[PDB]
Parts: structure tokens; sequence; C-alpha cells
RNA sequence: GCCUGGCGGCCGUAGCGCGGUGGUCCCACCUGACCCCAUGCCGAACUCAGAAGUGAAACGCCGUAGCGCCGAUGGUAGUGUGGGGUCUCCCCAUGCGAGAGUAGGGAACUGCCAGGC
RNA sequence: CAACCCGAUGCAAACUGCGAAUACCGGAGAAUGUUAUCACGGGAGACACACGGCGGGUGCUAACGUCCGUC
RNA sequence: CCUCCUAAAGAGUAACGGAGGAGCACGAAGGUUGGCUAAUCCUGGUCGGACAUCAGGAGGUUAGUGCAAUGGCAUAAGCCAGCUUGACUGCGAGCGUGACGGCGCGAGCAGGUGCGAAAGCAGGUCAUAGUGAUCCGGUGGUUCUGAAUGGAAGGGCCAUC
């Protein structure tokens, strides 16, 4: 589980707004890159590059 | 087609009868020569209809030559205007197989002054 | 972490399966009909299957919602009591 | 046919208790050994029943006895009772009152098969419908 | 074009009389062919033999399929996923092409030639060709061959039955032995 | 009313098999292909423009009980209540009463609308 | 010398192309029973049960055995 | 904790009863749209001599489901590709299941999304295991509070470890 090798936790984040949204990922599998949409405090979606940006 | 099978996505939407129920369809047909159409209440009232090529209309054999967006369109026009009642009631035209060209010209031929989506 | 010993003495602590909501009740947007748990759409159930099949609820309020997929997928139509 | 209490090929479970009811059969060959009186063959019996069904006359004639086991048992040594149950090694076929033995060959069989009945677990008449209109 | 005409023009009517039906539709037609090479490298299918389709491609003039694999674990070290094929089929006009380019050009390419296998009809009509190598259908610089794992090819036809066939193929086929 | 097309009700007394059969009204196969559109290869499928040809396949009909299927009546198995033997099984009063098998049935029947006489 | 397919015969808690009794669920109806029903609140005790019948695991269809169900 | 039998055809019910699985995985293995259907054998086919890609035929859950077992699956949830981020935020009619803590199902509503011509589908995976209450704290957000007052520390609230 909490093996520093397999699945970890993805804090994730958005671009200006101070949101959160969390999920899981890996390590060996291609990483050091991420970004989806998700809905912030309010309004539109967009950005949410989270940690590990392209 | 239907020969080799029926067990294909072709029936997936035809079961619009559930939930949508009242949702009426157009069916539309291919058959190289004609196109057909007809509109009936879902399943609760097949006792409804529209019109295919309906030969008699202006002349006797529905004097029309072609089958492209030209003939295909009118192929619908009749069901459309003749079924003025049903339009706002939101029908639906069911691809049957594919939504391109012939059936497109047939479907869109209705979208103009008819079937409010 | 050895709790391995077969013995074959081991439960499941089963739940939810039950055929609750038997027959055509007075109605209500109650569950009635669940079996395998998951479930999705359903609406005024009509009891379906195949070959034999096709239960006939006939009575409900306006949206039973229940039956997953092991028992007559979806349902509802025009049936209420007088009409729908 | 044979018994060797040949295992049902292998394992696939080995439990269940017991329970008997009513017989379910007629005939196949010529002479028969109706069961009657509930019980259960020790399986090892079928071996004894057959081993005795041929002493004077050669293996001549088609002996076909038709009842098939499938019924592990299991017992316990001189121990308490952890209620598990060790191996089976017994195999007691369920026999309510069917009736099965066949001696495809013209003859007196009665005094022949009864020569092996005492080996059986309980009483069992003979009866032999050489043929068939009993049941369509 | 080339040969497809020999059909109606001097091939249909032979069958219309011999065997003797009444419909120029029931006249035995030629569906397609489908070539395809086979044996792939259990392990080596990569650079080795990817130029294997390069040949079957232009040999037909289309785009190979290279195919895949439907076999799991048991004895052959492959796990249902590798290419190891070619396929390539022709039913179009280009089908008669490869025909007018078989019977005429190189049906007779090997020193061990003598005709076509009499007894190789699929049981209901079609015939599976084979042969092992060489190009037989030159259109290469020819100073590069890597004995590219042969050719199968199996002309599919609407032939009703085994013997019902033969007489069909046996009507342009200048090569077939005797 | 005869036949054909879409769309349903019913889902095997509606299916499978085998045999015969219908034609440019339909349907089909079919003619053709630079495309709109399509092939992890192919106009095979989908797609589109439509001579000529044929009902060969498909399809729909109709015949035919080889194979499915439907199936009583009676008997049997079980079983609720009430009792009685008796070893774990069984009996009787009583009410429900199968599965299998048997006679027989059987080659579906129907509705909305559109096109040929 | 034998899997595989055809005919004839069995077996199954973890087989089912069939299928009861029946218990349970909801709907009306007459009659009967000093609301027997439900809710909220004061006081509880009570969680060692034993035997007999029926259905069963176990155990040997052993046990004034043992563990469930039900009366 | 999850699956099946026991478990007497509604739930449920035991034993140191008979068999197994979990303490995950997945930028896709999710969403949608469009499309496609097994396994196995027979006859043929070069590189075969049991099975390799091809051709037709018999081709009928006997296939495949990410991992147990049960149930389910062709409208496929099984398989492939394009486009994407609904693995959304705020609520929720009414239900199921629990002594309780709690757990599960959920149409519909509001804001903004993706896929589709469109009806429409999407609030993570075919469903059922993959889990840890409280306290003490850590990190970010907010003028909720802040002991004379203005701040601040600290406390709350929301998100999360
Ligand atoms: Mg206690
Ligand atoms: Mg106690
Ligand atoms: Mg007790
Ligand atoms: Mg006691
Ligand atoms: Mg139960
Ligand atoms: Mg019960
Ligand atoms: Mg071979
Ligand atoms: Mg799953």
């Amino acid at each position: 589980a909490k093996g520093i090798r397999e699945k970890i936790k993805l804090v994730s984040s958005a671009g200006t707004g101070h949101f959160y949204t969390t999920t899981k990922n890996k390590r060996t599998k291609p990483e050091k890159l991420e970004l989806k949409k998700f809905d912030p405090v309010v309004r539109q979606h967009v950005i949410y590059k989270e940690a590990k940006i392209k | 087609m239907d020969k080799k099978s029926a067990r294909i996505r072709r029936a997936t939407r035809a079961r619009r009868k559930l939930q949508e129920l009242g949702a009426t369809r157009l069916v539309v047909h291919r058959t190289p020569r004609h196109i057909y159409a007809q509109v009936i209440a879902p399943n609760g009232s097949e006792v409804l209809v529209a019109a295919s090529t309906v030969e008699k209309a202006i002349a006797e054999q529905l004097k029309y030559t072609g089958n492209k967006d030209a003939a295909a369109a009118v192929g619908k026009a009749v069901a459309e205007r003749a079924l003025e009642k049903g339009i706002k009631d939101v029908s639906f035209d069911r691809s049957g197989f594919q939504y391109h060209g012939r059936v497109q010209a047939l479907a869109d031929a209705a979208r103009e002054a008819g079937l409010q989506f | 972490a050895h709790k391995k010993a077969g013995g074959s003495t081991r439960n499941g602590r089963d739940s939810e399966a039950k055929r609750l909501g038997v027959k055509r009740f007075g109605g209500e947007s109650v569950l009635a009909g669940s079996i395998i748990v998951r479930q999705r759409g359903t609406k005024f159930h009509a009891g379906a299957n195949v070959g034999c099949g096709r239960d006939h609820t006939l009575f409900a309020k306006a949206d039973g919602k229940v039956k997953f997929e092991v028992k007559g997928p979806k349902n509802r139509k025009f049936i209420s009591i007088e009409a729908e | 046919m044979l018994q060797p209490k040949r295992t049902k090929f292998r394992k696939m479970h080995k439990g269940r208790n017991r329970g008997l009811a009513q017989g379910t059969d007629v005939s196949f060959g010529s002479f028969g050994l109706k069961a009657v009186g509930r019980g259960r063959l020790t399986a090892r019996q079928i071996e004894a029943a057959r081993r005795a069904m041929t002493r004077a006359v050669k293996r001549q004639g088609k002996i076909w006895i038709r009842v098939f086991p499938d019924k592990p048992i299991t017992e316990k040594p001189l121990a308490v009772r952890m209620g598990k149950g060790k191996g089976n090694v017994e195999y007691w076929v369920a026999l309510i009152q069917p009736g099965k033995v066949l001696y495809e060959m013209d003859g007196v069989p009665e005094e022949l098969a009864r020569e092996a009945f005492k080996l059986a677990a309980a009483k069992l008449p003979i009866k032999t419908t050489f043929v068939t209109k009993t049941v369509m | 074009a080339k040969l497809h005409d020999y059909y109606k023009d001097e091939v249909v009517k032979k069958l219309m009389t011999e065997f003797n039906y009444n419909s120029v539709m029931q006249v035995p037609r030629v569906e397609k062919i489908t070539l395809n090479m086979g044996v792939g490298e259990a392990i080596a299918d990569k650079k080795l033999l990817d130029n294997a389709a390069a040949d079957l491609a232009a040999i037909s003039g289309q785009k190979p399929l290279i195919t895949k694999a439907r076999k799991s674990v048991a004895g052959f070290k492959i796990r249902q996923g590798y290419p190891i094929g070619c396929k390539v089929t022709l039913r179009g006009e280009r089908m008669w092409e490869f025909f007018e380019r078989l019977i005429t050009i190189a049906v007779p390419r090997i020193r061990d030639f003598r005709g076509l296998s009499a007894k190789s009809f699929d049981g209901r009509g079609n015939y599976s060709m084979g042969v092992r190598e060489q190009i037989i259908f030159p259109e290469i610089d020819y100073d590069k061959v890597d004995r590219v794992r042969g050719l199968d090819i199996t002309i599919t036809t609407t032939a009703k039955s085994d013997e019902e066939g033969r007489a069909l193929l046996a009507a342009f086929d200048f090569p077939f032995r005797k």
C-alpha cells in the first residue's frame, strides 16, 4: 500500500483559486505530469494542473 | 445488415420506448430505390403513421428523379408537413443503421419547418 | 499476518439480496425489487425477464426505481392504475 | 458395474450427511436383484457381492450390477471432536430399494446370486423381468 | 478488366450448358482470393519480417494487414497479441488483375512445376493455393530477397460444391496440369 | 381478398431440417465508383450515382411430424392440519398434488400504416 | 487400451432445461376477540435454558451429546 | 471484510461445519459516440507433421469479463478506435439495511462540463471485498472568533494528511 513504489496520493490543485481535489496515482508508471479539469469554488472548470505538470 | 445479424447496436435506441416512451420516432428506410419514413407513437399506438414516397402527391408516381440530398429530402417532406401536428410534440428519427447522406438528407429535410428538437 | 488455515469456517456476512417490495404495492418511490444491490434506472417497474418472464407490477406511485439487472432491466411504461 | 468403490475419479468436496426416500428402477439385462429395505452398501460390499458371483462357473455370462456410489463418509480416531472429520476411506452408497444385478445368460441365477446376497447389507428379493412391457 | 471479360465473354456459357442451369446468375462467380504469409517469429517478429509485408504489399498493390494472434499460453511462447501475419485480400477489379497475372505470369515458376494441385478444393468449391517461395511476381530490384516467408492465397468462389467447381476454374486457367 | 415493405403484440402448437416456389410492384442480389463517406487489408461491410441481368443466394411463401417444442386423464412422489405405528422410515383421516412418462397437439396467430391486381 | 459423440441406467449441500405443499408480502370482505395494534414516556428483569415433535448441520441418522430453525 | 452451501423456494439465523478469495488494480481498465462479436472442431494452405496467421463450413451462454465465488452480461458489462475528464461542485423526493456509530440505493433540482446531428448518456470502474471510529495534532482556505482596544497567538468552520 504505502510502499514508496506503488500507488500514492495526488494532492492535485488548480490554477489560481486555491482549490484541492484529490485522487490516487502511481510512481513507476509514467508520472511527473498531470492535469484535468474539475469544478472549482464556482464558475467554470479549466486548468487544475495539480502537482506534476506537463 | 440484418441477414448476418440483428444482435447489433441497431436496436439499442429503437428501445426508446422505455423512459422516453411518448417519444415518437421516424424510422426511415434505405432500400436503394425508395426511402420510406412513417411516424407512429412509440409502441403504445402503432395506430399512427406518416408517409413514404407516396407516389401520388403532385403527379401520380411522385414525379421525382434522383436520390441524393435532392430526392432524399422530399422523401421526408411529406411526412413532415403532413404531420404538422406532431412536430412540437418532439418526435425523433431513428438512424436505423447509419446517419449519413441519404438518411441525413431525409432527417434534416424535416428539421426545416418541423420536428422541434 | 497469518490467519491462513482453511478450516473452511468462513461467513460472508451477506446482505441486501432480498426480494423486498413484493407484488404491486400501493406505490411510493420506495425501492422494492432489489436483488443484486447495484441497481440503476427502473422507474415504475413492470417485471421483465425473457422466454417466460415479464412480471406485471401494475401498481406503484410514479417511479419505483430499483431492480438492477438480474431481474427485468428498467421497466415502466404507461402503467399506473388507470393510466400514465 | 464394478465398485472398487472406485472413487468418483477424485475429490470435489466430501461432506453432506444422509437421508433416504424411495427407489427408482426396473431392469437392463435378464436376472435382477431387487433391493427393498432401506440401507447403504459399504461399497466394499459390491466387491464382495461380485467376488462371490462367480465360483463354480467361469466368468461366463455378462454380469452387470448397476448402482453407483458417490458418498464420502469420514470418521474419528480416539479423539474429542473438533467437528472436522478426517479422511473418508469408507464410501457407503445410498441404496433405498432400487435393485441392480444382471446375469446376461440363460440359467438358474436365483440360487446363484442369492449365493452372494448374504454378503449384501440387508434382505433383497430377486424378480426378473426378462423383458419390458412393464414400462413404455 | 483483363480476364473478367473472358468470363461472360467465353466462360459463363460452358457452365450454362455443362452442368446445365438456366440463370446467368447461378453461373459460378469468383468472390475473392486473400493471400497472407504465415509462420512468424515467436520472439523475433520485429525488424526481422516486417519487411515481410513490404513484399506482399506491392505484390498485390495494397496495404497488408499484418494480422495479429488469437492463441493463449500453451506451448509456443506467444501470448495472443503479436502480428505474425499479412492477409491482404482482393475482391475488386484488382482481383482479376492478380489473376491475369498468375495463370499467365509464373504459375509455372519452379523446376518442379507440372500444373495445379488437382485435389485441393475446400470441400464446397474454393481452392487454396500455396507454393513456398521466390517472388514469382517480380517488381523488385532483386538483390535484396530475404526468402520472405512465402505465400498462401485462397481464391474464394460462390462454387456450390467440390466437383461442381473445377470446371469453373478449369476455364481460363491455362495452368492446372494433365 | 392475394401478395410485398417498414413498425409492433405476442417470444419454440411461432424454431431447426428437408423439398417445391415467387420477380424488375416491391424487394433484393445486382451495374458502377473521381468523390460525400468507408477499409488497423479490401466499395466485403458501411457509402454514393444507378444501365443491364437474375431470383442463383438471401428473403417471403407453401408442403412435409426427421429433430426441437406444447401436452392432458389417470397413477405415482411430495406436503399443510389431525392422528398412529415404528429405528434412522413409514401408515392412515383429510386438503393441495407434481417432475418424468403416456394419448394427442403441432409446420404460429395477430394489429397500424404504405405500395402492386 | 481409453476421454470425446449416439442409444439404454443411476447419483449430487456447494447440478437444474421442471417444480409443489407452504411460509411470507400487499388488496378487498363478513364475523369474532373487555384496540389485542402502533407511537412516545416511568419502572423493570433478562441475556447459563432443558425436553418432546418436525427440518438439518455435526458425531457413529451414538449419547439425558453438540450447534441452528420452528412449534 | 468479500463469495457459495448449510439456511426448511420472503429476510435472517449456529458450530474449532464443507470450499475459496480481499487489505488491490486502472491519465485509463472512466465518460460518450460509432462500430464488432465467442470457444472449439472439419475440409483445404509454403515454410505444418498436436495446436501458428489464411479460406470457407459446422460456428448454438460449452467464449471473454483486471483478481475468489455467486449472480449477470449480445441493446452486450465482452472487443476496437476517435474525442475527452461527469473519478464534477452544491442539494435531494423517497427508499433499503442496521441496537447504535453508521452503511447503501436514488429519480429529480442549481452551476458549470464532455461525448453525440439528435433523442440522450455520464455524480468512476458488471455488481458484490480492497478497510480504522475518537483524541492529539500537521498543511492550505476564510476578516466566524480573538479575554482593555487594534493586531497577533490560539480556537471554529471547509478541504486534506
Ligand atoms: Mg452473556
Ligand atoms: Mg447465552
Ligand atoms: Mg438453545
Ligand atoms: Mg442436551
Ligand atoms: Mg432464504
Ligand atoms: Mg423459508
Ligand atoms: Mg492446418
Ligand atoms: Mg468488476
